[PDB]
């Protein structure tokens, strides 16, 4: 497949890894009661990681010789669930983060003490701005098109 | 214009019982300093090199190895306990040189009989660049 | 009473007077020293200067180097402590070629403890100082040699 | 010797002098301001290079300056 | 014989030892 | 004259107008922001009552109420300690087996495959193991069942809230006046006798009653569950009657002075319990009996009201001779009116006092199974060696604070301290000379064998088998207190502790629990490296104390302050000339002191001390004694020790212990960080703070309060605080998982 | 200088700075005419500083080079040799 690497679901390292894994697991279950709390919990453990190699197997992901998988970011339609579409999540909550602070800053400019509203948060107005973050992907193109999101005269 | 006091031997020195903080080899070849002052009263003060010494009545003559330590000495005279005080540099030769009040007025209050040294008639910004001082001895400021 | 006093009275100079500074048997014996004989020649304090020195030497060279379990010991032991006094000498002659010169007289003190004149120690001229170093190193070459007979050359029942 | 240097935007507010802790500064009569004073330097060669000065100095950039120089056994204030 | 024998004490103990001293002579005094 | 309780009314109104005001103490503060440099000065100066005002009575009585805040932390500390032990530990099931169980009382929840922290710790159980010795001291008390700890968590919870309480009724309804704080000769009549000698009878009354009858029955054999109760031994005596015949007539030898027939609880034994390994509890008791006789007869020393007693001011006038002056005149009036006085005696001594108490403990465990329980003996000692450095480091800190802002001769002149600051040159110069001797020898010494054994000459290195360098005084010390019991302390059986000799070796489950400790030349070279780095950090804090006021180089540097940055690079350069700097150097010579006392020690331990026995009496030490062989030089220390034991915590990852790893990298870093604040300086931060503030005006997003680079003495606390972090927590993480995994 | 609490003259500015000898003997020479008549005559050749610093200079130079140059197995280990097979590294040698 891409960069020489195997898909996990067929690759054989992986599968080695995920028995070696639950047997290790499973090494420490053996030595409680069958049905106490903590057999309870390392059997909760065991189900989790049985649940965890499935899924991994499932989403078809790369394994490489190492038998752990691999993350493609090249762009390859593939594996845009890699990197893509959690990069333009990230993209859009950390413009969303910025957005609210700048409008919470450029509300905040015009009294006469200003430091005052910026150690002491005038929850307030934080509470009306922070859904401005919805929609700040529009707000700040036509804020940008608009001409007033640079500072001109500097 | 200000006839300078005369540094005056004989005048009690302070009681004080000795420090490792006094005079060393650089006031024997070098240089030292000389400091006066009147205390109308018996007190006990801050010496600036050691622990605490008590001003007899009358005039006190102190003397020390550094000018900051006379100007620490005066500022503390002057500002505690409300005393006036000259001091002197004194050479191996046997020469002495009032130093200040150098006119007589504190350097603090604007004398009409001072001339301007080192006063530079522009802003700090109007400095030329090294380049246009470079090969020749002078400074960008000293201009 | 008090034992600490300031120096001569003088409690504007940076030292004081204490026991182990001043006392009576103390100051004799430090003035009894060749370092402080100061109507003496330099040349011969020099030479009991040096003839102390170089016997000290020879001890911890013999005694602690690395050739002292071989039957050597003693003749590299006093080896090295006269290249030692060599090495002294030769810091002795720049140190004074460095800190003094011909035309100029000395730098001790001419002053005593009471106040009265005296003539300044010789030692701290030029030729004063050449005379001191040479006679330094020629003591301590002979006491090297000194102590190396001493021992080793004659047995002499020590420790 | 340190050089320090007295810029015509000093406005006399006398703070640089009680700083000095060499008495190296002074005030002398001028006539470009409201207080007819400026500071002079005349006795740099006691100066220690503290810029204990230039930390007093309310005009934006400084009205005097300090320049660090040659140093001699006054300036590096040494008492042995 | 061995020329190493004569040389290394030669550039370690007396090299040294003669450079130092000449260059204290010539650094610390006035000319 | 007399001595009574005297407070005021109301002198502050609780309210909440002071909380909306950030910094209501400082005037400028209170205006408001102008820099992001006010936000830190807030926090810099919060505890600094002696700058927000100028009277003694306001200082005294925010002391007051702040230690009333900091008990009750404490005792909230507490209470979660013994909660923690009640619910979510395997105590009892350590209880029934201690060798077996390793003891644990954390577990952690199931969230991010986190859970493989709780390890397998024995007893059923899995959780993360403990090394804080809280199991020994409920065992050693009494404590068997679950529900005594549950009640004493309620109990301490309780009194945590008591304590807060107090410190808002003192501090706002009534506030005790000057008078009252000065009234010492009854403040120190009540601790030595009111709190220390009453604490350890009471403590003793405790353990002659619950201690002693129910270890008894531990030791027995008895199943923890079916002890009497601890009340039980109190309504019937027979039941202590059985343990101890003497119980059986009662109080009346005491009154008779027929003290001898108490001779079964309260004897003189000595050495340790060979079946727990601990001190004999019947040896405990009657140490706090004694202890509280003595403390009680010495809190009756100064007059108060009632005309016996002895003033504070005639014993310290009434010493005084020929080399001192008028020396103790004018002291008593120096430490009633300034408390940076009392701070910095009470924090060398308390430091001090943490140290020795390391030290004893590891001599001879005092807890039952404790000296088989490596990691906790190791950890303890560590703990409590690093707690008295900073408090020692703290005392010179508080000194010069006193130094530069109290001292005052012409109102409070005192003669020994004048001579002191007289002669400071020739203390400090000689202080340095003995520094510089010291460390040529010491470390010198550990050169010369490295080279040594580097050029293949083993017979001039300084080691056992070429060059010896016997501690002969340490040595014969020893000697003389092993012979002790008997020949010179007669009443004793077995010597204070087994590392003086008498061979006796005691070990307990299969493990060496303690055994004569050998001093040859590694521990002399190890001893001369302790003086060195003693001697320079206190060179360091000494000369920052004497200093603080004026020097040859700045005469005036108390107008300046305790906390300044410099003086300019006038002078040559006057960087790092204030006492807080000194302070500052002195974290890091004792941050370089203590690791080493602590890797001796733990070496030490390993090499010839720690180990387990077998059945032919072959002791197997964790390290096979190779500490006397390779710890003379600096090689072997990097891989005999450094090298060999940073495995276990490197190897940590995949197990229990992982998080151990984690924090030893984590460590690492913060330390390599510090150095970021350590080697440069403020102007370049604020040069380029000043293009990224630029970058924030060009999108209108710059704050409005400007943001400044840190101060330079900020910039060396953040340095130091996070070179001690760093270093320290590496410490910390290489010696718990080295002793968990090899304990 | 000294009159009562005084301490400081223009007169005797060597007393004021404290320019004194602590421990200067001032007193005739311990050693009888015959010693010293023999020292200064057989140590005489020593007491110039361009000569003996030369000699001092060449003469120990010379003595390390023949010392050095002609030392015997049992003195230094280095020029004595190895006495030993020489191992093989691990795949060169
Ligand atoms: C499923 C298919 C259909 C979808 C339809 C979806 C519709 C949008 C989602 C939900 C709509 C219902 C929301 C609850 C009803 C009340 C909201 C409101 O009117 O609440 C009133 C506010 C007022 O809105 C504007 O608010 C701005 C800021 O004012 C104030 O903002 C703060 C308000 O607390 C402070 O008062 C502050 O001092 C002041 O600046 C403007 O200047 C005006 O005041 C005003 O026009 O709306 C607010 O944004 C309040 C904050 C919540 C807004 C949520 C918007 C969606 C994201
Ligand atoms: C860089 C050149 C250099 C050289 C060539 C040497 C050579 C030597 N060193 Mg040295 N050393 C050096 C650098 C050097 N060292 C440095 C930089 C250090 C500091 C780390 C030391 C620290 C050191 C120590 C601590 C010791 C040595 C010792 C020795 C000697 C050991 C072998 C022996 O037993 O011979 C023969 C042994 C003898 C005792 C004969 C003495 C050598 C001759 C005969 C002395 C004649 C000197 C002569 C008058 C010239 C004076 C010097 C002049 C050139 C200016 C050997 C001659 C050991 C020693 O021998 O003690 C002295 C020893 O203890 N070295
Ligand atoms: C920069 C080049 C260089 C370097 C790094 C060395 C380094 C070394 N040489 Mg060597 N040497 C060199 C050039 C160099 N040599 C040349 C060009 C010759 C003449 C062909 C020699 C002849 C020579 C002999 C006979 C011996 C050594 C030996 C040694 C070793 C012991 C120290 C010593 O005896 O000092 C060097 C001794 C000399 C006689 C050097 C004189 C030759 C040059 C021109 C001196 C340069 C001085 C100059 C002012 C400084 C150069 C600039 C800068 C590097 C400071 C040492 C590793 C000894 C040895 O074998 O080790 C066991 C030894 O006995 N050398
Ligand atoms: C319970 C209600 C209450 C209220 C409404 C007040 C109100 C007030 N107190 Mg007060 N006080 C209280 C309880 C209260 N106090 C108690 C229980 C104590 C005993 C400790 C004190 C002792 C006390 C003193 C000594 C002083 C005041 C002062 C003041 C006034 C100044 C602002 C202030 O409070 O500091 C700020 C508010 C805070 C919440 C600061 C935090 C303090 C806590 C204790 C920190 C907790 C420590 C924490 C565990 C540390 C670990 C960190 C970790 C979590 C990361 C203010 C009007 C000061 C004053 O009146 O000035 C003249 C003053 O000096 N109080
Ligand atoms: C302070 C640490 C230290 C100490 C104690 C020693 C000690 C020793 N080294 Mg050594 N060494 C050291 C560091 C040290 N080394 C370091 C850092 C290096 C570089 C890596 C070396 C490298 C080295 C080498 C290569 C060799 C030694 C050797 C030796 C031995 C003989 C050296 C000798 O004779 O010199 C001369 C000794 C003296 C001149 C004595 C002077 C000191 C006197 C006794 C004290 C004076 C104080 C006095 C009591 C004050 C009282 C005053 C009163 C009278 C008024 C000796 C036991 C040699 C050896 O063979 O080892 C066995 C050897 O060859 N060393
Ligand atoms: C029996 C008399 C007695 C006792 C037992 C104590 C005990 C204590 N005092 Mg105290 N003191 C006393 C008399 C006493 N004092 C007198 C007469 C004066 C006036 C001269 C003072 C003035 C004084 C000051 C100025 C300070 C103390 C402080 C402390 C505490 C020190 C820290 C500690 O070790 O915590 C040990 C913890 C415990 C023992 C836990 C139990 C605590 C109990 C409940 C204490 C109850 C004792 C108290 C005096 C009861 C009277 C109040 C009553 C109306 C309820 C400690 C609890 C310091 C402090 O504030 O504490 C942080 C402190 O600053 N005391
Ligand atoms: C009972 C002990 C004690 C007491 C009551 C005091 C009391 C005081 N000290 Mg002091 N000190 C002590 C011990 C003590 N100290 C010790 C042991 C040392 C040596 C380390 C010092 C060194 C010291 C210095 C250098 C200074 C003081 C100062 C002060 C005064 C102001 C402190 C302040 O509020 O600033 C603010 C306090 C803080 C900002 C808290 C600092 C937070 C630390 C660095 C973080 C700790 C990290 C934590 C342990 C682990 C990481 C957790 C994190 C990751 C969440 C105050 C009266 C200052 C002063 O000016 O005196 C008048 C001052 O300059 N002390
Ligand atoms: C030189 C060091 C030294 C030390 C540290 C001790 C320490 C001790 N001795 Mg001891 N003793 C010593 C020398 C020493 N002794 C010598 C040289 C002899 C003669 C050979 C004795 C004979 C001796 C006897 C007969 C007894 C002790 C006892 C004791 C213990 C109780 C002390 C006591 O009675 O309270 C202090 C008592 C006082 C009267 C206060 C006065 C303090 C002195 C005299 C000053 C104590 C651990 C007693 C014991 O058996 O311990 C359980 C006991 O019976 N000693
Ligand atoms: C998809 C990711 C790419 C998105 C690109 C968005 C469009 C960018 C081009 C338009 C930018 C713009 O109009 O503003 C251009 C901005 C300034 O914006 C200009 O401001 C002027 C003064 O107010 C006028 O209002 C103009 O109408 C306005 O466009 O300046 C620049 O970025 C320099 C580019 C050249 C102009
Ligand atoms: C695709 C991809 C990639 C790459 C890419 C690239 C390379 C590109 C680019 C890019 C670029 C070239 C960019 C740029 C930019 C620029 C500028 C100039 C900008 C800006 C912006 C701004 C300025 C903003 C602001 C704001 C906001 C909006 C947010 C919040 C608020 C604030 C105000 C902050 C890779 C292959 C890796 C992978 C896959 C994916
Ligand atoms: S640098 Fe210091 S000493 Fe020099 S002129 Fe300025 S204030 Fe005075
Ligand atoms: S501080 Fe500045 S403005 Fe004020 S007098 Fe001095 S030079 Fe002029
Ligand atoms: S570098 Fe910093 S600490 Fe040093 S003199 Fe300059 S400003 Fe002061």
């Amino acid at each position: 497949d891409i960069a020489g690497l195997t898909p996990c679901k067929d690759s054989k390292q992986f599968a080695k890894r995920e028995k070696q894994s639950i047997k290790k697991l499973e090494s420490s279950l053996k030595l409680y009661a069958p049905d106490s709390a903590p057999a309870l919990a390392i059997n909760a453990t065991i189900e989790k990681t049985k649940r965890r190699f499935d899924n991994y197997g499932k989403q078809g992901l790369l394994c490489g010789a190492d038998g752990l998988p691999h993350l493609i970011v090249s762009g390859d339609q593939r594996h845009w669930g890699e990197f893509i579409t959690p990069g333009i999540l990230f993209l859009y909550i950390a413009g969303w983060i910025g957005w609210v602070g700048r409008s919470y800053l450029i509300a905040i400019r015009d009294d006469k003490k200003p430091t005052q509203k910026e150690i002491i948060i005038d929850v307030p107005l934080a509470t009306g701005l922070v859904f401005r973050g919805f929609s700040w992907p529009i707000a700040a193109y036509r804020e940008l098109l608009n001409g007033e999101l640079v500072a001109k005269d500097v | 214009g200000f006839t300078p006091p005369e540094l005056d031997p004989n005048t009690p020195s302070p009681i004080f019982g000795g420090s490792t903080g006094g005079l060393l080899r650089k006031a024997q070849v070098e240089e030292f300093y000389v400091i006066t002052w009147e205390s109308p009263k018996e007190q006990i003060f801050e010496m600036p090199t050691g622990g605490a010494a008590i001003m007899r009545e009358g005039p006190n003559l102190l003397k020390l190895a550094r000018k900051e330590q006379c100007l620490a000495l005066g500022t503390r005279l002057r500002s505690k306990y409300k005393i006036k005080y000259q001091f002197y540099r004194v050479f191996p030769s046997g020469e002495v040189q009032y130093l200040h009040p150098k006119d007589g007025v504190y350097p603090e209050k604007v004398n009409p009989g001072r001339q301007g040294v080192g006063v530079n008639f522009r802003s700090i910004g109007k400095n030329v660049s090294p380049i246009e001082v470079k090969f020749t001895g002078k400074q960008p400021y000293d201009l | 009473y008090q034992v600490v006093q300031p120096i001569n009275g003088d409690p504007f100079i940076g030292s004081l007077e204490t026991p182990v500074t001043s006392s009576p048997l103390v100051a004799w014996y430090l003035s009894n020293l060749p370092g402080y004989r100061t109507a003496v020649n330099p040349l011969l304090r020099g030479i009991e200067v040096g003839l102390a020195h170089g016997f000290l030497l020879v001890g911890p060279f013999v005694k602690a180097g690395p050739l002292r379990n071989t039957e050597i010991a003693g003749q590299a032991g006093s080896l090295a402590a006269g290249g030692l006094v060599v090495i002294l000498s030769i810091c002795l002659t720049i140190y004074g070629i460095s800190s003094f010169n011909e035309g100029d007289p000395s730098t001790a003190p001419s002053l005593t403890l009471t106040g009265r004149k005296k003539q300044p120690d010789q030692l701290q001229t030029a030729d004063g100082w050449a005379k001191f170093t040479g006679g330094f190193f020629f003591g301590g070459i002979s006491g090297v040699t000194w102590a190396f007979f001493l021992l080793y050359v004659l047995d002499l029942p020590y420790f | 010797s340190h050089s320090v240097k007295i810029y015509d935007t000093c406005i006399g507010c006398t703070q640089c002098v009680r700083a000095c802790p060499t008495d190296v500064l002074e005030m002398i009569p001028w006539g470009g301001c409201k207080a007819k004073q400026i500071a002079s330097a005349p006795r740099t060669e006691d100066c220690v290079g503290c810029k204990r000065c230039e930390s007093a100095c309310p005009t934006d950039f400084l009205s005097v300056r300090v320049y660090l120089w040659h140093e001699t056994t006054r300036s590096m204030g040494l008492a042995y | 014989i061995n020329l190493p024998s004569l040389f290394v004490p030669l550039v370690g103990l007396l090299f040294p030892a003669v450079a130092m001293a000449s260059l204290f002579l010539h650094v610390e005094k006035r000319l | 004259p007399e001595v009574k309780i005297l407070v005021d009314r109301d002198p502050i109104k609780t309210s909440f107008e002071q909380w909306a005001k950030p910094g209501h103490f400082s005037r400028t503060i209170a205006k408001g922001p102008d820099t992001t440099t006010w936000i830190w000065n807030l926090h810099a100066d919060a505890h600094d009552f002696d700058s927000h005002t100028s009277d003694l009575e306001e200082i005294s009585r925010k002391v007051f109420s702040a230690h009333f805040g900091q008990l009750s932390i404490i005792f909230l500390w507490l209470s979660g300690m013994y909660f923690h032990g009640a619910r979510f530990s395997n105590y009892e099931a350590w209880l029934n087996d201690p060798t077996h169980i390793r003891p644990s009382a954390q577990v952690v929840w199931p969230i991010v495959g986190q859970e493989i922290l709780n390890g397998d710790v024995g007893g059923g159980f899995r959780g993360i193991q403990i090394t804080s010795g809280f199991f020994q001291i409920w065992r050693a008390s009494g404590i068997t069942s679950e529900l005594q700890l549950y009640c004493t968590a309620i109990g301490a919870l309780v009194f945590a809230a008591l304590m807060l309480f107090a410190g808002w009724f003192h501090y706002h309804k009534a506030a005790p006046k000057l008078v009252w704080f000065q009234d010492v000769e009854s403040m120190l009549n009540h601790h030595l006798a009111g709190l220390l000698g009453l604490g350890s009878l009471s403590w003793a009354g405790h353990q002659v009653h619950v201690s002693l009858p129910i270890n008894q029955f531990l030791n027995a054999g008895v199943d923890p569950k079916e002890i009497p109760l601890p009340h039980e031994f109190i309504l019937n005596r027979d039941l202590l009657a059985q343990l101890y015949p003497s119980f059986a007539e009662g109080a009346t030898p005491f009154f008779t002075l027929n003290w001898s027939k108490y001779a079964d609880f309260l004897t003189f034994r000595g050495g340790l319990d060979p079946l727990t390994g601990g001190l004999w509890l019947t040896d405990i008791a009657h140490h706090h009996l004694a202890i509280a006789i003595l403390f009680l007869i010495a809190g009756h020393m100064y007059r108060t009201n009632w005309g016996i007693g002895h003033g504070i001011k005639d014993i310290l006038e009434a010493h005084k001779g020929p080399f001192t002056g008028q020396g103790h005149k004018g002291l008593y009036e120096i430490l009633t009116t300034s408390w940076h006085a009392q701070l910095s005696i009470n924090l060398a001594m308390l430091g001090s006092l943490t140290i020795i108490v390391a030290h004893h403990m590891y001599a001879m465990p005092p807890y039952p199974y404790l000296a088989t329980d490596y990691g906790t003996q190791l950890s303890l000692f560590t703990h409590h060696m690093w707690i008295g450095g900073f408090l020692i480091v703290g005392a010179a800190a508080h000194a010069a604070i006193f130094m530069v802002r109290d001292y005052d001769p012409t109102t409070r002149y005192n003669d020994l301290l004048d001579r002191v600051l007289r002669h400071r040159d020739a203390i400090i110069s000689h202080l340095n000379w003995v520094c510089i001797f010291l460390g040529f020898h010491s470390f010198g010494l550990y050169i010369h064998n490295d080279t040594m054994s580097a050029l293949g000459r083993p017979q001039d290195m300084f080691s056992d088998t070429a060059i010896q360098l016997q501690p002969v005084f340490a040595q014969w010390i020893q000697n003389t207190h092993a012979l002790a019991p008997g020949t010179t302390a007669p009443g004793a059986t077995t010597s204070t502790s087994l590392t003086w000799g008498g061979g006796d070796l005691v070990s307990v489950g299969g493990k060496v629990a303690l055994l004569p400790i050998p001093l040859g030349t590694a521990d002399f070279l190890v001893h001369h490296i302790h003086a060195f780095t003693i001697h320079v950090t206190v060179l360091i804090l000494l000369k920052g104390v004497l200093f603080a006021r004026s020097s040859r180089l700045i005469p005036d540097k108390a107008n300046l302050g305790f906390r300044f940055p410099c003086d300019g690079p006038g002078r040559g350069g006057t960087c790092q000339v204030s006492a807080w700097d000194h302070v500052f150097l002195g974290l890091f010579w004792m941050y370089n002191a203590i690791s080493v006392v602590i890797f001796h020690f733990s070496w030490k331990m390993q090499s010839d001390v720690w180990g387990s026995i077998n059945d032919q009496g072959v002791v197997t030490h964790i390290t096979g004694g190779n500490f006397a062989q390779s710890s003379i030089t600096i090689n072997g220390w990097l891989r005999d020790f450094l090298w060999a034991q940073a495995s276990q915590v490197i190897q940590s990852y995949g197990s229990s212990l992982s998080a151990y790893g984690l924090f030893f990298l984590g460590a690492h870093f913060v330390w390599a960080f510090s150095l970021m604040f350590l080697f440069s300086g403020r102007g370049y931060w604020q040069e380029l703070i000043e293009s990224i503030v630029w970058a924030h005006n060009k999108l209108k997003v710059a704050p409005a309060t400007q943001p400044r680079a840190l101060s330079i003495v900020q910039g060396r606390a953040v340095g130091v605080t996070h070179y001690l972090l760093g270093g320290i927590a590496t410490t910390w993480a290489f010696f718990l998982a080295r002793i968990i995994a090899v304990g | 200088y000294g009159d009562k609490s005084v301490y400081f003259d223009l007169e005797d500015l060597g007393n004021t700075t404290g320019q004194w000898d602590l421990y200067g003997s001032d007193a005739p020479s311990p050693y009888n005419s015959l010693q010293s008549k023999f020292f200064e005559t057989f140590a005489a050749p020593f007491t110039k500083r361009g000569l003996l610093l030369k000699f001092l200079i060449l003469g120990g130079g010379s003595t390390l080079a023949y010392f050095s140059a002609t030392a015997s197995g049992d003195i230094l280990p280095i020029k004595k040799g190895p006495q030993l097979p020489p191992q093989l590294g691990p795949r060169l040698g």
